[PDB]
RNA sequence: GCUCGCCGGAAGACCAAGGGUUCCUGUCCAACGUUAAUCGGGGCAGGGUGAGUCGACCCCUAAGGCGAGGCCGAAAGGCGUAGUCGAUGGGAAACAGGUUAAUAUUCCUGUACUUGGUGUUACUGCGAAGGGGGGACGGAGAAGGCUAUGUUGGCCGGGCGACGGUUGUCCCGGUUUAAGCGUGUAGGCUGGUUUUCCAGGCAAAUCCGGAAAAUCAAGGCUGAGGCGUGAUGACGAGGCACUACGGUGCUGAAGCAACAAAUGCCCUGCUUCCAGGAAAAGCCUCUAAGCAUCAGGUAACAUCAAAUCGUACCCCAAACCGACACAGGUGGUCAGGUAGAGAAUACCAAGGCGCUUGAGAGAACUCGGGUGAAGGAACUAGGCAAAAUGGUGCCGUAACUUCGGGAGAAGGCACGCUGAUAUGUAGGUGAGGUCCCUCGCGGAUGGAGCUGAAAUCAGUCGAAGAUACCAGCUGGCUGCAACUGUUUAUUAAAAACACAGCACUGUGCAAACACGAAAGUGGACGUAUACGGUGUGACGCCUGCCCGGUGCCGGAAGGUUAAU
RNA sequence: AGGACCGAACCGACUAAUGUUGAAAAAUUAGCGGAUGACUUGUGGCUGGGGGUGAAAGGCCAAUCAAACCGGGAGAUAGCU
């Protein structure tokens, strides 16, 4: 479990977007991308200390990465793992 | 297509 | 108690049924039920090493008492049942212990019979004993060609072997081919016949009759190409060469047999 | 008409794939081959 | 935006396969689009795939693959045991409403459920890789009982009609609600309980099985659906209200009955017939090696956990497969109204489209169609192609035959609408009332209401009433093949092939034969009533003669003869 | 009851027209045969080149089959153009 140091990559960058703001205004839901591997419960626990506020469930979807291609050479992209962490009635920021 | 068939005349 | 089918429609004709209402219809006795997965006639090259052979109804293998090792205990008949692998009937007896095996029924069966192998054992019909107590000339089936082996001798319905001899600690048989085999006085055998001798009488009726029985259709090689039969070409029919196997072997006068190693079991050639 | 080409990545794999290489040496050899020439792409996968 | 037109057993909708951001939005028009293009499945950028109970992973296994040792083979390698892998199979559990520009059984709201870990309490013999049970299975057929769903009536809301009528027996719309839980009906299957004994189920057994008794007659299992609960709600036509004119909040009436009814369910049933119809685990039980005040087992409550991966879009196509935005190909599931036997077909609902060049002119000729006076095959290799026949009920029907056929032979009549019989009949469904009940989802009695053909008589309209779509041309002689099928994918569907049957021949099982240098398999877990090969080709009448040549079998003296 | 009858789906491809640098490297249109079975089809395996398979056309084995395709011997040979 706690490993500090596992956990501390988890949180590698929040992904901010005008669905998640509505998720924040009204599900309580804060959205950010995650470690690649990673499991439900280590993504809680980073929620439940760092963030210092507790989760009420924790939700986990991967986005695969667009081609992109110029001429005769193709480039993909990177897959990146979208996290839903919602918030209890202790939600601050 | 080409087809094959035969000359037999 | 065969009843030729009524003409109704091409195909029905000709067929002639072989009904056996004393049969117990239902589901078979479960538990010696095992699979029995069709071959297709390849081995495990994949290669077709037996032509004429694939399709038809699945079926399910069950065992049978060749041996009929329970010597002593008194058994009883409790129903007959159809066997897709033979032509002859199958029987479960019930025998005193309450154990339950398959045997092949003769002709004298029927239920409740009190049948009971054994070397003490009384002939009647039925019976599995060994051979040097058996009466010579009785009618017998079932005969074990090695000591305890099982019984591979007149398993097919209608099948009778006689015994004529009994010098030395073989004794000679008569198979049903006609051919003479000794065969040793300590094999287990069944007294009786197989009563199964109606078995001849059915004609199939029909081209697809013989689909469900995994057989497949014959192409004769005068039909064929030289290059896939001996037989063939000619321009319309014809045929002149010698009748001969596709791999090129003899047909029709031409004795294939060479073991060597068995022919002091046989007394005469069959006739 | 039906085409020849009817595709299914679990025939493909198993007909073609990096372990059907591996299951003989003539496989391995196939395999030697493409390395020897030099290769993006050893087999074919996702 | 207002209309027209097409499909509607799809050209609608969904899943899998496969594709891999084509999905949504903003913006752009070089190239991509067989045209212009502000548009796009195109360029660029951003955004989008939310799972304890959907599926995969997982447990189990089929055909098979691989394979410790082993067997075999110049080497490579081949075979194969114990094992392991292998779904197109089986194996625990989420349903309704709402929300987004795109995702919803995933989030939210409401009500739930399964399997384990842990804790408390109660009772108690618990325990396999083993035994047994269960899981666990065919074709066809017959109905019956029900639901999805539909029609009508009632109820509620709305509407008095652009032109003669329309406050009435009028018109329009709605009348929707699941899993779960309780109840265990229409049915289906089986006689239950108890005692004693046993050569069986590799060991043991309280279980299965077998054998003796006793006792009692309903004991149990399975099971749709209905009725309650879930639901004081939710949804809801339509309003009140702000309004980026693209919508958002609030409020919100009735929400029943009767009939019809499946290809869906009871049904893994029942009946019946040979062609006799997988495999193992989970599950229910049995003990052994063992623990035996324990651990465990069962039950009520509480708590925790249910991970990983897929989730957008296309799905009979513009995106899959066809070099193309291609008249082709692609499995399963959902099955509305009227007419009709019907999933045929026509017109329509929901819904999706008018198929990525158009505007004209109204020549030949060509393609796709309509009709044609007189003749009706005179055309032509040939009735090729068109035309024609076409439905239901009934009358009636030959030669010939293997008595099933031929046969729907052929050839005719009747067919619309309306009234009466009967203001809707025969039937079907079935409420109230009455009575019987070991009293339930009962039975009898009773007949309202609803639904509803078919027939007779009379009247009536058209040239035509199976009026459209849909929908056999028929007879006679004869060749060939018995027939049903199969065959040259892409010029030959046949007289060719197959065929049941008949005959010959090989084969005694470690069979002949066949694959394979071998090993090992197939034949076959079959046993001469079986199997292989060859020929012939249903059935009926039959099937003559020739062994010189050729082939083969049988015979063993002599002639001849290899290696040695 | 049926390798039974008529007839959709489904399967098959007998006739004719159109098409023949087609919309399509074999289709469409109008008819046709089978349609409870020797049926059809989904999914996944098995038989590998003088071999496989074949209700037998020497057909089919990835649009090619009287001997597939790929690479190699190989710049084979060619008295021929």
């Amino acid at each position: 479990m706690i490993r500090e140091e596992r956990l501390l990559k988890v949180l590698r960058a929040p992904h901010v977007s005008e669905k998640a703001s509505t998720a924040m205004e009204k599900s309580n839901t804060i959205v950010l991308k995650v470690a690649k591997d990673a499991t439900k419960a280590e993504i809680k626990a980073a929620v439940q200390k760092l963030f210092e506020v507790e989760v009420e469930v924790v939700n986990t979807l991967v986005v695969k990465g667009k081609v992109k291609r110029h001429g005769q050479r193709i480039g993909r992209r990177s897959d990146w793992k979208k996290a839903y962490v919602t918030l209890k009635e202790g939600q601050n920021l | 297509a080409v087809f094959q068939m035969r000359n037999v005349d | 108690a065969v009843v030729k089918c009524k003409p109704t429609s091409p195909g029905r004709r000709h067929v002639v049924k072989v009904v056996n209402p004393e049969l117990h219809k239902g589901k078979p006795f479960a538990p010696l039920l095992e699979k029995n997965s069709k071959s297709g006639g390849r081995n495990n090259n994949g290669r077709i090493t037996t032509r004429h052979i694939g399709g038809g109804h699945k079926q399910a293998y069950r065992i049978v008492d060749f041996k009929r090792n329970k010597d002593g205990i008194p058994a009883v008949v409790e129903r007959l049942e159809y066997d897709p692998n033979r032509s002859a009937n199958i029987a479960l007896v019930l025998y005193k212990d309450g154990e339950r095996r398959y045997i092949l029924a003769p002709k004298g069966l029927k239920a409740g019979d009190q049948i009971q192998s054994g070397v003490d054992a009384a002939i009647k019909p039925g019976n599995t004993l060994p051979m040097r107590n058996i009466p010579v000339g009785s009618t017998v089936h079932n005969v074990e060609m090695k000591p305890g082996k099982g019984g591979q001798l007149a398993r097919s319905a209608g099948t009778y072997v006689q015994i004529v001899a009994r010098d030395g600690a073989y004794v000679t048989l008569r198979l049903r081919s006609g051919e003479m085999r000794k065969v040793e006085a300590d094999c287990r055998a069944t007294l009786g016949e197989v009563g199964n001798a109606e078995h001849m009488l059915r004609v199939l009726g029909k081209a697809g009759a013989a689909r469900w029985r995994g057989v497949r259709p014959t192409v004769r090689g005068t039909a064929m190409n030289p290059v896939d039969h001996p037989h063939g070409g000619g321009e319309g029919r014809n045929f002149g060469k010698h009748p001969v196997t596709p791999w090129g072997v003899q047909t029709k006068g031409k004795k294939t047999r060479s073991n060597k190693r068995t022919d002091k079991f046989i007394v005469r050639r069959r006739s | 008409m039906k085409r020849t080409f009817q595709p299914s990545v679990l025939k493909r794999n198993r007909s073609h794939g990096f372990r059907a290489r591996m299951a003989t040496k003539n496989g391995r050899q196939v395999l030697a081959r493409r390395r020897a020439k030099g290769r993006a792409r050893l087999t074919v996968s996702k």
